């Protein structure tokens, strides 16, 4: 898998 | 502490008499949990990620302990696949990246 | 370097001979960069995030330099809105979290 936050 | 990155940096967080766990996430502007103990009225918010944009529930001034460091700020509730502690709370506990 | 978290931890990278900047993301398992050409062959991969899944091209054993520290590893390429250096390369530069 995971890539995380704008 | 000093945390290496060979696995996900999951930490003990406490909120509303519940110990949960969440990922110390330097790529997140926000703190986002999948669900939180019954904490009140929320406000709408939009955030984004690599897959697109989602609607989340914004809860302000939440008391949270991260490794037993106390912090206070906005906790969003939303469809994140892992609970994440974003920079809004990471700065309060004095967390830095070092290499 | 020590990097505080009052803004997004964007750093200079060098990859494919091009200077870029990218986000030190402890909440990213893997590294994902915007569309660019890289050497070698790629293979299709799916990566999860906020907003859902995205289809990426996976190149292995790519050289990249992050603030002057060389690292070799997997780089995914695809339609991310931001270049992202995930744990798979943050460990290679000896990047840790500190508080
Ligand atoms: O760069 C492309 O043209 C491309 C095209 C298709 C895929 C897929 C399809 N798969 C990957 C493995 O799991 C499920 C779906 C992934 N990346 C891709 C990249």
């Amino acid at each position: 898998x995971v890539v995380x936050a704008x | 502490p000093q945390i290496t990155l060979w696995k996900r940096p999951l930490v003990t967080i406490k909120i509303g008499g519940q110990l949960k766990e969440a990922l110390l996430d330097t790529g997140a502007d926000d703190t986002v949990l999948e669900e939180m103990n019954l904490p009140g009225r929320w406000k709408p918010k939009m955030i984004g990620g690599i897959g697109g944009f989602i609607k989340v529930r914004q809860y302000d001034q939440i008391l949270i302990e991260i490794c037993g460091h106390k912090a206070i700020g906005t906790v969003l509730v939303g469809p994140t696949p892992v609970n994440i502690i974003g920079r809004n709370l990471l700065t309060q506990i004095g967390c830095t990246l070092n290499f």
